[PDB]
């Protein structure tokens, strides 16, 4: 998905765009090439260039990574992170927790796709009280289920009026907050 | 390499004003002109610093028996796909390795601030204290007391032209530029002239240039004043003097810092 | 810093704890008070590591009988790295505090 | 519109030796011209205001925040009160040998506050161009220098003219403050003729100064001198702290004690 | 707190594309030119000792727009030239912060030399590292102070905090005016700061000696035609237009002595008046700073003179008359 999208964006111009605004780098399979992009970001972050880092949510790199400040410091998220649904070992463990211990295929489905939401989107707080802002960009967060079954630290910073905003109101909110957290204590 | 004739072919008609003081440094044959200077398209750029593919390839295949239209057109031109990602990698990489080369404070004295560089009987003060108090038990003496027709027109003859407190050319104009220009070549010189001349630089080698420099100074005033005597004998009007202030002093100050300097010995 | 947990004292090296590491410490004191399994959560990615292990350290003192050790584990080593790190530091504002050396071990396989 | 302010200095000690004297001028005839030239201020249109302050050894006070000889009431009740507070003022005085030298700089001060606080209030409609008719009448303090120069630099931010009036004496630090700020310097020799100097000089504002022949300014000495004697000197060695000028160059200034370092 | 009175200061101004967007109810890089300009006619009226000089970074690349100045006049000039500046491009810290070192590196030592990159991009494509940079003005003690707009940028928080100056964010307009005011006042001095004395001439204003007798004809020094009077230079002796100014020949700077009388208060800073609502004894309805009733539940007090002031009067003595007039007394 992530390659189709990168390629669409290709044969438009909203990549060359995006490169002229910013620095992008990609995340690949092999363990090599993941480690050199993300050296490479590291120090694209500490000058001005900045970086865009795509990756995959059960992709390694987001598992072991930590972003801290200056690091990842806005964390986006395309579509809700959910496994293919032809994976035959996903249907014995799913089926089964379904027969034993009585969890609804949905329900289960929904819990696997919110907690590694949550678990590649809570970097961004690592520590030492540095701002950020996490946008999903999926109107199926915005569901109740989604929000619900999201952590509660997060659940409860969100609120109605920024739920479901369009692209532009989300990026003036963005902006003013960036503006807010900018200045000192 | 000629990189001093290749800056004066580049300066030789680029800046008038440059060029023309120092070919006038010369136009009378003052100094040797040596110490003149001793004193004193995107895409293809951007695609030369990003592909290190496409410049060994445009070293190779340099114009020979082609058109830069077709060099133009070679640029454009799963397993598409996964390369598409690999080519933003390495692109962005390389764009970003050819970015990467390889005290409280406290006084003492305070008045003196409050009396800055501005500059500047006991009973008198009681008797004058006493008077202005009996002074004034009477007022409003508008009516012709204030003021008098004599005194004011007396003080609107003042106020006139001839009056006291009330005191009361450019004819030439094609002068006005030869003025200009000799003021901004005496300008130029002194520059350097001044440049070192307030430090002591008490050392063989800063002093050499220090003793060079004066002797310039003998040598252009040995020039301005036949300019000076040119523009004198026309009609002995409008005086130039200032000009002569400036000669002058610098030979004040260069005479009495060569008796310093041998006193100091 | 030496808070007056419900429990116990327990000491801490930093000056400073928000009131969800109060609400954190507090119900990791029930849940070992109660000696059973449990289950709790807390969002910052540090400051939860110091915590947990201040008050573990302050049960241990307190009852050295009911827990033998802690086993704290982690997901990667250059993570856990960073856990000895926290440790060291907890370990260190101790051991000024009390002025001498406690038979004390902590390590990392 | 115009809001004039007329800084009277009544320093007791030079009118009272005036007094003595027994000349021909005296402060009761300088209040007069004073007066009169407010209330021709005021004459001059509705709109125009006008305010008086006086400067005493001590401090400096206000002298301005029917028809009976068939009189404008609003001028009739400015030379009431100025005539009272006036007496007042003169009739009660403490003495101080000590402290002598007439005080203008805090009068200045409070006249530039009085029209900060007068164009706070005024509508931004009609636009306000004050003014300070200043009038010495006394030698100045060397100790008041460095404050009356403040006052003058906030009142040249401020865009209010000094027009000084100084009589009797050239005071070198009021003539350099009115060049800053542009006001008109006029030196009356004359004192008994002194009111028909004010309806020519200074009496016209500053919307027709320009468009009208004035005596020319007077050329401004701005000389500068070492804290150690007190002389003019043309070269001056400051440092980044005190910014003094001072004799001659030294290991260090005495009002900084830093550690300069030679070279 | 020792405070440098003397500072060469770059205003580094970015004609990023950014500036294009209109976040500010006028366009950005208009309403910051439009500001700037007020900026700087009012830090000359603060330090006329100073001097200021104006980098201007587009398109990769930076050109001095006015090189350093003692003349408000020529700065404006080249904002209102500027303004209509085309503001294609992008920016690059390496390249402004060189040329600025490389102009500053010449300067005297005794002066601070101080940077304000208001930053309006937060990219900057560089040709080389700007880390290193970093290094070299340390070693320099060239005080940078970034202004970003709209962006929290690291690169330029590492370089202010690293640098020794400050970094901030712009809120608004109004908290814009409020930095760039702040940033007008003299920094002070930290322990890498030094002092030195420095040489100063005082000219005297000269005219025809009389009667046009010996006169001194003279035009100007930097179309001026001839003036029958003006100013002079101890040692130049060249004929100045206006003061202070740097000499043209000796290097020594030329200024009169309410130029320098202008920066005492300075160092001369008025203590905060304590705030206090209720009247407490104070039985006098009229102010006594302006003599006016007051009209509000405030009032000012020295901890000298124990005058009693409102809330105008105290606002405008501690913004620009910088003393208190009855205390003065
Ligand atoms: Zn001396
Ligand atoms: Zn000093
Ligand atoms: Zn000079
Ligand atoms: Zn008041
Ligand atoms: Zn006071």
């Amino acid at each position: 998905y992530m390659e189709s999208t990168v390629a669409s964006w290709y044969e438009q111009g909203i990549l060359e765009n995006i490169q002229r605004n910013k620095l992008l780098f990609i995340e690949t399979q092999d363990g090599a090439e993941t480690s050199v992009a993300l050296e490479k970001y590291q120090e694209a972050c500490e000058n001005g260039r900045g970086a865009i880092l795509l990756s995959v949510a059960r992709g390694k790199v987001s598992e072991g990574i930590d972003f801290v400040h200056h690091y990842g410091r806005a964390v986006i998220m395309f579509g809700v992170p959910y496994v293919y649904t032809q994976s035959r070992i996903l249907k014995a463990r799913l089926e089964y927790l379904r027969d034993q211990f009585q969890i609804r295929e949905n329900d289960f489905l929904t819990f696997d796709a919110m907690r590694h939401a949550a678990q590649c989107v809570g970097r961004a707080i690592r520590g030492k009280t540095d701002y950020g802002l996490m946008v999903f960009a999926d109107k199926r967060f915005a569901r109740g289920d989604k929000r619900g079954k999201l952590p509660r630290w997060i659940q409860e910073h969100l609120t109605d009026a920024n739920l479901n905003l369009t692209v532009d109101e989300g990026v003036q909110v963005a902006k003013y907050f960036l503006r807010q957290m900018a200045q000192p204590f | 390499a000629n990189k001093e004739l290749e800056e004066k072919n580049r300066m030789l008609q680029e800046d008038p004003v440059l060029f023309q003081l120092y070919k006038d440094l010369v136009v009378s044959q003052v100094i040797s002109a040596e110490e003149f200077w001793a004193n004193r398209s995107d895409i293809i750029e951007s695609i030369f610093r990003t592909y290190p593919a496409v410049k060994m390839k445009y070293a190779e295949n340099v114009p020979h028996n082609m058109t830069e239209k077709e060099f133009w057109t070679r640029f454009f031109q799963e397993n598409s796909n996964a390369a598409i990602i690999k080519r933003f990698n390495h692109h962005s990489a390389m764009v970003l390795a050819a970015g990467l080369r390889k005290i409280a404070l406290n006084l003492k004295k305070s008045d003196r601030y409050y009396h800055g560089p501005t500059p500047i009987t006991s009973q008198d003060i009681i008797n004058s204290f006493q008077s202005i108090r009996q002074e004034m038990e009477a007022y409003t003496p508008k009516l012709t007391q204030v003021l008098s027709s004599s005194a004011a027109s007396s003080t609107i003859t003042a106020l006139s032209p001839g009056g006291a407190l009330m005191q009361g050319q450019m004819v030439p104009n094609d002068i006005q530029s030869e003025l200009k220009h000799l003021y901004v070549a005496v300008g130029e010189l002194l520059r350097h002239f001044w440049s070192c001349f307030p430090v002591n630089t008490p050392f063989l080698e800063e002093k050499v240039v220090k003793m060079k420099s004066n002797l310039e100074r003998f040598q252009v005033t040995k020039l301005c004043p036949f300019q000076e005597k040119i523009r004198r004998q026309y009609l002995s009007t409008n005086l130039v003097s200032h000009i002569e202030e400036m000669l002058q002093t610098a030979y004040n100050k260069l005479h009495t810092w060569q008796s310093r300097r041998l006193m100091k010995k | 810093m030496k808070l007056n947990v419900d429990g116990l004292l327990v000491y801490f090296p930093y000056d400073y704890i928000y009131p969800e590491q109060f609400s954190y410490m507090r119900e990791l004191k029930r849940t070992l008070d109660a000696k059973g399994h449990g289950v709790l959560e807390m969002p910052s990615g540090t400051g939860k590591t110091v915590s947990l292990l201040a008050l573990i350290m302050a049960y241990q003192r307190a009852y050295p009988l009911e827990v033998t050790k802690l086993i704290y584990c982690s997901r990667t080593v250059p993570e856990i790295e960073k856990v000895i790190e926290e440790l060291r530091k907890l370990l260190n504002f101790y051991e000024k505090q009390e002025g001498e050396k406690l038979p004390f071990l902590g390590l990392a396989l | 519109l115009n809001l004039l302010v007329i800084v009277v200095d009544a320093n007791p000690i030079w009118w009272g030796k005036q007094a003595l004297k027994e000349s021909q001028f005296t402060l009761s005839k300088c209040i007069d011209a004073v007066m009169v030239l407010g209330n021709s201020h005021l004459f001059m249109n509705r709109s125009n205001k006008l305010a008086v302050i006086a400067s005493h050894i001590q401090e400096s006070r206000f002298l301005y925040p029917g028809s009976k000889d068939g009189k404008y009431e609003l001028l009739t009740s400015a030379n009431e009160v100025i005539v009272e507070e006036i007496k007042d003022l003169m009739t009660k005085s403490d003495i101080k040998g000590q402290h002598t030298e007439t005080l203008l700089a805090g009068s200045l001060a409070k006249a530039l506050c009085y029209i900060h606080r007068m164009n706070k209030e005024v509508k931004d409609n009609q636009e306000m161009k004050s003014r300070i008719l200043v009038i010495k009448a006394a030698e100045d303090s060397a100790l008041q220098y460095m404050n009356f120069m403040n006052v003058i630099f906030a009142a040249q931010k401020q865009n209010i003219l000094i027009d000084a009036c100084v009589l009797d004496s050239d005071s070198g630090l009021l003539q350099q403050a009115c060049d800053i700020t542009g006001g008109l310097y006029l030196k009356v020799p004359q004192m008994p003729s002194l009111l028909q100097y004010l309806l020519w000089v200074f009496l016209p504002d500053q919307d027709q100064r320009s468009q009208l022949i004035l005596p020319p300014p007077v050329h401004v000495d701005y000389r500068a001198a070492c804290f150690c004697h007190r002389n003019l000197i043309e070269i001056g060695y400051v440092c980044s702290v005190c910014l003094s000028i001072f004799c001659n160059f030294s290991p260090i200034c005495t009002t900084c004690e830093t550690a300069f370092k030679i070279s | 707190v020792r405070l440098g009175m003397m500072r060469h200061l770059y205003v580094v101004v970015d004609g990023s594309r950014t500036m294009e967007d209109q976040d500010l109810k006028p366009n950005r890089l208009t309403c910051t030119l439009k500001l700037l300009e007020y900026f700087v006619e009012e830090y000359f009226d603060q330090n006329p000792i100073s001097q200021i000089g104006i980098i201007v970074t587009k398109s990769k690349r930076a050109e001095k727009l006015t090189e350093l100045s003692g003349n408000p006049r020529k700065h404006i000039t080249s904002l209102k030239k500027a303004v209509d500046m085309t503001c294609h491009g992008e920016p690059s810290l390496y390249n402004s912060l060189s040329i600025a070192m490389q102009t500053l590196k010449h300067m005297p030592g005794h002066t601070s030399r101080e940077v304000l990159i208001i930053f309006s991009s937060l990219t900057t494509c560089d040709p080389s590292n700007i880390y290193d940079l970093i290094k070299t003005l340390k070693a320099a003690k060239i005080r940078v102070s970034v202004i970003g707009l709209s962006a929290e940028v690291r690169v330029c928080t590492v370089l202010a905090r690293e640098t020794g100056g400050t970094y901030h964010v712009i809120l608004d307009e109004s908290h814009y005016k409020e930095l760039l005011t702040h940033h007008v006042s003299p920094p002070p001095a930290s322990s890498s700061s030094e002092c030195s004395l420095i040489r100063m001439g005082f000219p005297q204003h000269t005219i025809a000696s009389l009667s046009d007798q010996d006169a001194k004809p003279s035009f100007s020094m930097a179309e001026p035609g001839l003036t029958l009077g003006g100013y002079f230079c101890p040692q130049c002796r060249a004929k100045y237009c206006e003061l202070p100014v740097e000499c043209k020949i000796c290097g020594l700077t030329l200024v009169s002595a309410p130029h320098l009388a202008r920066s005492y208060h300075h160092l001369f800073p008025l203590d905060a008046f304590q705030e206090i609502p209720l009247e407490e004894y104070n039985g006098e309805r009229f102010c006594y700073g302006c003599q006016g009733e007051l009209k509000d539940q405030h009032v000012y007090v020295c901890a000298v003179c124990q005058n009693v002031f409102c809330v105008d009067c105290d606002v405008f003595v501690h913004d620009s008359l910088h003393c208190c007039p009855g205390c003065i007394h």
